């Protein structure tokens, strides 16, 4: 019940991450075609990893 | 909580380097926290607080 | 070197242009085709001279 009463105070909850940390996309690339283009609109990449 | 009153996001401007002429402006959406359908009261004040 | 301290200026320093000033592609057209289409991916052609 403590344990309740100081995990349900605000400033001390359970925060989560995905491991991967990485938005998934998927490009079709034909399959004689030896090049791609991966363009996307303006963004304000706002703590990007990579 | 009454969202006619909420915060709006912030207009971030685009800054078209090549031209140098301002591109623009448009909704921050590449920054914006998800607080409607799983957060509720709870995080709507929070969302709004931000 | 008073010559060469005026160009070593950043203010004024050497620049060259390409005379074609022309992106080159080679798109292939076999013998009994009598049509060609060319598409590009998205871009901005800031600057495009024709």
């Amino acid at each position: 019940n403590q344990l309740e009463l100081m995990l349900r105070n605000a400033t001390n909850d359970q925060t989560f991450v995905d491991y991967l940390g990485a938005k998934n996309a998927l490009y079709s690339v034909p399959a004689g075609s030896t090049a791609l283009t991966i363009n996307i609109p303006a963004r304000t990449w706002e703590g990007m990893r990579g | 909580m009454n969202l006619l009153n909420a915060a709006p996001t912030p207009y971030v401007w685009k800054y078209n380097p090549v031209t140098g002429k301002c591109a623009g402006a448009q909704q921050n959406y590449g920054a914006t926290i998800d607080w409607v359908l799983p957060g509720g009261n709870s995080f709507a004040y929070a969302a709004d607080e931000i």
